[PDB]
DNA sequence: TCGAGAATCCCGGTGCCGAGGCCGCTCAATTGGTCGTAGACAGCTCTAGCACCGCTTAAACGCACGTACGCGCTGTCCCCCGCGTTTTAACCGCCAAGGGGATTACTCCCTAGTCTCCAGGCACGTGTCAGATATATACATCCGA
DNA sequence: TCGGATGTATATATCTGACACGTGCCTGGAGACTAGGGAGTAATCCCCTTGGCGGTTAAAACGCGGGGGACAGCGCGTACGTGCGTTTAAGCGGTGCTAGAGCTGTCTACGACCAATTGAGCGGCCTCGGCACCGGGATTCTCGA
């Protein structure tokens, strides 16, 4: 399962528009996948160990929220 | 005997200085609740709510809407120095980010 | 055969984007990603919809802030274009691959 | 089904009291939600701490006052200060 | 050429005109009289039009020293080296002092009462005397300013009478800043239009701009909205005192007989502290006694405060309501869907819409009376800017300001940060019991009024110098 | 302007040291708009009649109040929140800042 | 004798990041704490710990900010480090 | 009343040396002065917030160590 | 009765079981305390103790020296990768920082 | 002078065990005293926490568990739980 | 500074689904009284923070010089950008299933609370042995000859 | 690339002050019950999560021409490090003082807890209009000379 590569170059590149970002790189997009694996694989982990806690087989948005929370990334909107 | 009157009326507040004290009372953060810790705390959260609540107003009038939407939300945050700094680690969700290009990438 | 110059559509896509509050990662995808990296923590795992969609926004609003900060530290060292060297200079300064 | 509390009607009268013509959204509502619970959390569990240094068994209007001025930013902790006293005084007149 | 019984519109005066079926005035060749301010260069025809603010601007406590040498001069105290502020030599308020009375040549505090023949009250403004209530609030500060004087002497003998009258007015300007921007202007903006516009301060800016706007002078009438229709007395125990507890306020206007021989100031006060103001609705802007019965004893006809008011605003050539809520990035209605949306009423769109005809030919002054309070606030978005603004400016751009380094020391301000309105009020009046804290906000007897015993003095100590 | 003082001026002189005479007393107000006469510098707007304002006439200021300001007397609504102190001392804030003199 | 330049910062390198000792002179220090809290309270009063707590949090943080300082500076392709490389630091930080 | 300047240059040079810098510009000095007295400032005024709590004269070393952790900024050594 | 054994005997621990107790009964973080809380916070920390102090020992070793001083805890923290992300926002008094000197300032 | 109780006699405990020939000084004693307040103090937040959000009124040893799994970075976290895990174990067979 | 082509702004109908108003009712907030333990107040004790005083003296300060580095300019090319065509799958709209989230009833076992007591741990007092402090040595290491 | 030339780790004494230890006692943890309510365990309902099909078409991808900017020379000015001699408070060690932290005793008053009552708010159900939607007309931001 590569989805990794599921985040094309133009998904990057709109994210670095957003960002502010008017040139790029050619190896950026995979230095910005690692990242994004990076960060998600902490997230899922925390969110996931919140889920195992509550004796539960779905991750909800408040596991989520909690997970985010946890690390200084307090998210409004979901709970 | 008498007619009730809730806390919130008595304190002027309409946040529930009740369910406040409730929230204070089960919430493990002390043994005992003074009788006016609650109103203090329905004023403080009433307050923070009508600054937030004021600025995404504008925000939307500004906006020609008729609604808050969470774009408005955000704006009005990121906006105000001391509710950025309140809310410095906060993600509003559905809010996008404030325009802002570097001088050296125009033209 | 009318062209712009190499830096005016860069531009114009900034403008569009940072005025828009959609997520500009695609769903299927970022859902799938989602999905394939919980894998590794807990099998057969089924997620909420808002639970992928707060993943989502929380991983496009640090990719964002990642970038302006990738961008600062470019512009530092008299460029225009980001580079990962920018990427870890800024995670450093972060604390994070500190 | 069950009565799920939340600052849903208080958001709304104020936003009345502010906004009386303009309405808010789902997604709005939730933001607010959740932004009244986080800085209830974090006033509470600052002045329980406050309360906790000075070997003190009770939270009172001293411990919510000083933690609005530790944790609020600014001008804004100030203000919050001012609300609180004026809503204890009316509390304590009627 | 008097405005006061001619009608005609000739330069300097520019009066209104009675439209007919006037509920008052059955004439239409009647007039309400008006003045036009002064331009600040008369005789120019190139440069544009503009009025002078006689006073300073700062928070000085300009209304009890004044802001003219020869005024400042008069105020004091020449036949001692005490420093104190001139007092009254024929009448005391139960052995406390008064404001000394000052010789016009149209005196209308005689009007009146003319068995009385009492005159007017000198002070650091020349409207001191425009109601018994400015009156006592005038000798309150002038009765601090002594006593302040008195105790520091007495704590430092050494000082002489100039440094001591210095001493005590930076202390009263003090407590005047203190005072305004720690109590009023919060109940003014509300927390909200304060926070924005009156954020935390940093130090003294020497680039802001310290000046009074003009627009401010037509904005911060807004208190014309919470005129009570009478003058409220009280006596020792609080409760309506004979004669004439309630008076008509067409009665009390301009008379300091009823300040010099009805028991000085403290009944005055005590109505103060114990009568609620008049709420701002969008129906009842005014009342009739300021609307249709100002000032009858003084001139030949009751005056019309709201026209005096929109009739200023016109004279001083305002901006209408639309661009000032072009400055405030607000938006500008142009129908009359969008002023029933910024105004929040209906029928008060339609009649401002049938009255004017465009949103921006609507005055300043109506337009900031009209549209729905702030929450927690006496005034509109727009007033609340422009208030809000000019007190921003006012604050940043003081150098002497109160918490500005080199002023005041650092004990000093601590020992100044603890003064209150109560405070000056018992210490300088026989009343007893006081208001709580933030007095302006306190209208109930016996529900929010203490024993003033408790509130501590100011503590003059970190004044002491060897 | 001195180099040094400890005290405020009577008339405010010397607050601002770069610029003495800005915001002394008896100084011009500041202007935040243009003025918007009739004429545009000297007369105000409803000074000659038939002039429209901005295309449109200038309204009586005695009927704007009669039509919109005036409402019966007894129908008066105290505030419950604020005391005539709040009145009194903003008059008094108003005789401290500003006063626009008039002739007599 | 002569050293070249560079020589003698190696050296000072080395050898101020051996020693743990604080590096501020303990007076001046006190005065500035003292100077700072003045602006809050009047005749405050500071135990010893007190101060000693203040300086070591101090250098502490002026420590890892001029770490932070010298790789902004490495990263501009340079060996000086100047105030623009603190306020990178600062702002990617999160402090500004 | 100017003790700011009491951080001397070599002083800010040796911290500079303990951060591993090579070499320093001119202009650093006043930076860090600035930068030390902002982070002084703020851990300053909690820990007199913390104080005037328990209504106390002076400024005890646990009161800066709990400005310091609410600050984020953990420090060990000094107190509990 | 019987002899009062300590219930950090009974887990084979150094650090104390009935004062952690006390402290999590009295610290305000729920109406309950259950009896393996204390239990396994007292074995948390004796171990992230033992394992800090082994390494500051080791430290101090290298640096031919018998008492332990600051410098050996913080070159111990500063060694290991897991006690740095623990305590990446916590400072030692004395402790000094790590040794370490750019490849670009090195002479050449 | 009333007691002040820490963790400098378990510390020093500790320390025998790991080193017998290596001493502290004092200041490495609070250094080891404050960082025990401090992990105690983190675990301990967290687990009420956990607590708080299931609508459970207890802390049990797998809100510490949890707790030590969310905090512990790494390696250390797995060392960590065994030996928490083993502490119980012991303290249920006696 | 002006045509061509393109991106965005901004009007006008459309209907649609989401926010707002209304209706029951129930569980939580209010009203009325007691208990007693926590906190406010007053008083006494004795640390320890505070304010000079005198002597070294380590270090801060300021200067002369030159070498290494920051700054800027020049040239290459190749890597990034924008457009055209084609393909690939994201997306929307049912269709169906079913696994798990959420709710409800019983109980029983684990935790709070109370009483006694005794031993771990705190504060005290001490001496002796690692450690900072001199001193000369043999290295450790840098700069033109 | 050696002679000295500066710096320093090291081997050998030398006080010294602070840490490891012995001791008294005291107060908090341990043992032993009892009472009650929180959650452990089933059991049911539905809802919302997953898999699938199919048509649209929006977007991703491949290719390609070209231009601009990233990076490697190259040099010049300057400012920062290095060494030296003068000055200045840092540090230390004693000295005395009293402000306030800390402990103790009284007392009262305020919050926890209980029982009775009712209404505020929350969920479910219409309903209409704010707005995202589809043409379509201006408006212009830009590029190439
Ligand atoms: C309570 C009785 C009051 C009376 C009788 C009164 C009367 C007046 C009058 C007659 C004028 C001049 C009208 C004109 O322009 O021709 C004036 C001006 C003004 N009033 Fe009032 N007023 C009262 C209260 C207040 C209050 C409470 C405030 C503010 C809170 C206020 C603010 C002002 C200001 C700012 C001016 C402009 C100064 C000037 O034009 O000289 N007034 N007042
Ligand atoms: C005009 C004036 O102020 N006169 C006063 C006088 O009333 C007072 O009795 C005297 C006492 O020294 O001081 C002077
Ligand atoms: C109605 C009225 O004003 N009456 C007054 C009276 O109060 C006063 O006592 C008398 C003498 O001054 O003059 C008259």
């Amino acid at each position: 399962r590569d989805n990794i590569q599921g985040i094309t170059k133009p998904a990057i590149r709109r994210l670095a528009r957003r960002g502010g970002v008017k040139r790029i790189s050619g190896l950026i997009y995979e230095e910005t996948r690692g990242v994004l694996k990076v960060f998600l694989e902490n997230v899922i982990r925390d969110a996931v160990t919140y889920t195992e806690h509550a004796k539960r087989k779905t991750v909800t948005a408040m596991d989520v929220v909690y997970a985010l929370k946890r690390q200084g990334r307090t998210l409004y909107g979901f709970g | 005997r008498a007619k009730a009157k809730t806390r919130s009326s008595r304190a002027g507040l309409q946040f529930p200085v009740g369910r406040v004290h409730r929230l204070l009372r089960k919430g493990n953060y002390a043994e005992r609740v003074g009788a006016g810790a609650p109103v203090y705390l329905a004023a403080v959260l009433e307050y923070l709510t009508a600054e937030i609540l004021e600025l995404a107003g504008n925000a939307a009038r500004d906006n020609k809407k008729t609604r808050i939407i969470p774009r408005h939300l955000q704006l009005a945050v990121r906006n105000d120095e001391e509710l950025n700094k309140l809310l410095g680690r906060v993600t509003i969700a559905q809010g996008g980010v404030l325009p802002n290009i570097q001088s050296v990438l125009l033209p | 055969p009318h062209r712009y110059r190499p830096g005016t559509v860069a531009l114009r896509e900034i403008r569009r984007y940072q005025k828009s509050t959609e997520l500009l990662i695609r769903k299927l995808p970022f859902q799938r990603l989602v999905r394939e990296i919980a894998q590794d923590f807990k099998t057969d795992l089924r997620f909420q919809s808002s639970a992928v969609m707060a993943l989502q926004e929380a991983s496009e609003a640090y990719l964002v802030a990642l970038f302006e900060d990738t961008n600062l530290c470019a512009i530092h060292a008299k460029r225009v274009t980001i580079m990962p060297k920018d990427i870890q200079l800024a995670r450093r300064i972060r604390g994070e691959r500190a | 089904k069950t009565r799920k509390e939340s600052y849903a009607i208080y958001v709304y009268k104020v936003l009345k009291q502010v906004h009386p013509d303009t309405g808010i959204s789902s997604k709005a509502m939730s933001i607010m939600n959740s932004f009244v619970n986080d800085v209830f959390e974090r006033i509470a569990g600052e002045a329980s701490r406050l309360a906790h240094y000075n070997k003190r068994s009770t939270i009172t209007s001293r411990e919510i006052q000083t933690a609005v001025r530790l944790l609020l930013p600014g001008e804004l902790a100030k203000h919050a200060v001012s609300e609180g006293t004026k809503a204890v005084t009316k509390y304590t007149s009627a | 050429v008097n405005c006061e019984t001619s009608c005609v519109q000739q330069p300097p005066c520019f009066p209104l005109k009675i439209p007919p079926n006037d509920p008052r005035i059955k004439n239409q060749a009647d007039c309400i009289p008006f003045f036009r301010s002064c331009p600040a260069c008369p005789g120019s025809n190139i440069t544009i039009r503009n009025q002078i603010n006689a006073l300073t601007s700062f928070v000085d406590a300009s209304m009890v020293y004044g802001s003219e040498e020869p005024l400042a001069r008069n105020l004091r105290n020449m036949s001692n080296q005490l420093g104190l502020l001139a007092v009254n030599q024929r009448f005391q308020d139960n052995g406390r002092a008064l404001l000394p009375f000052d010789n016009l040549h149209d005196d209308p505090c005689l009007l009146t009462n003319r068995s009385a023949r009492i005159p007017c009250f000198l002070a650091g403004d020349t409207r001191s005397s425009e109601m018994p209530e400015l009156t006592s609030m005038h000798t309150l500060l002038l009765r601090e300013h002594n006593r302040l004087a008195t105790e520091l002497k007495s704590l430092n003998p050494r000082w002489d009478g100039e440094r001591l009258y210095q001493e005590a007015r930076k202390i009263v300007g003090a407590m005047v800043q203190i005072i305004t921007y720690r109590d009023y202007l919060p109940l003014v903006l509300g927390p909200t239009a304060m926070r924005k516009y009156l954020p935390t301060y940093r130090s003294y800016n020497d680039s802001v701009d310290p000046r009074i706007a003009n627009v401010f002078t037509n904005a911060f009438r807004y208190g014309h909205t919470l005129i009570q229709p009478f003058m409220f007395r009280l006596d020792n125990r609080y409760q309506p005192m004979e004669p004439n507890p309630r008076v008509p306020l067409s009665r009390v206007f301009f008379a300091s007989w009823r300040v010099v021989l009805e028991g000085g100031i403290d009944p005055i006060l005590r109505g103060l502290m114990a009568t609620p103001a008049k709420l701002n609705r969008q129906n009842q802007i005014a009342v009739d006694e300021i609307r249709e019965r100002l000032f009858e004893q003084v001139m030949r006809i009751g005056l019309d405060l709201p026209a005096l008011n929109m009739q200023r605003s016109r004279d001083h050539g305002l901006p209408g309501y639309n661009a000032w809520r072009r400055f405030c990035g607000l938006p500008q209605p142009e129908t009359v869907g969008q002023l029933g949306t910024v105004l929040r009423n209906l029928k008060l769109a339609r009649k401002l819409m049938e009255q004017y005809g465009t949103p921006n030919n609507i005055d300043i002054w109506m337009g900031g009376v009209s549209e729905p309070l702030k929450r927690k606030g006496r005034v509109g978005p727009l007033l609340a800017c422009i208030i809000g603004t000019q007190f921003r400016k006012l604050r940043d751009g003081d150098r002497f300001w109160w918490e500005n380094e080199g002023v005041f020391s650092m004990q000093q301000r601590q020992a100044l940060a603890q003064i209150s309105l109560p405070r000056i009020i018992c210490d300088n009046t026989g009343i007893t019991t006081v208001s709580k804290n933030n007095i302006f906000m306190s209208n109930s007897y016996p529900r929010d009024f203490v024993n003033c015993s408790t509130l501590p003095a100011l503590n003059l100590a970190s004044w002491r110098e060897a | 302007c001195p180099e040094q003082d400890k005290y405020r001026t009577i008339t405010g002189m010397c607050n601002n040291r770069r610029s003495p005479t800005l915001g002394a007393s008896n100084r011009a107000f500041v202007r935040w708009l243009p003025a918007e006469y009739e004429d545009g510098f000297s007369l105000p707007y409803g000074w000659t009649p038939g002039v429209k304002r901005n295309g449109f006439p200038v309204a009586l200021a005695r009927a704007v109040s009669n039509e919109i300001v005036r409402f019966p007397t007894d129908q008066l609504t105290p505030d419950q929140e604020r005391s005539l102190m709040f009145m009194q001392w903003g008059q008094l804030l108003d005789h401290d800042l500003d006063f626009t003199p008039e002739p007599a």
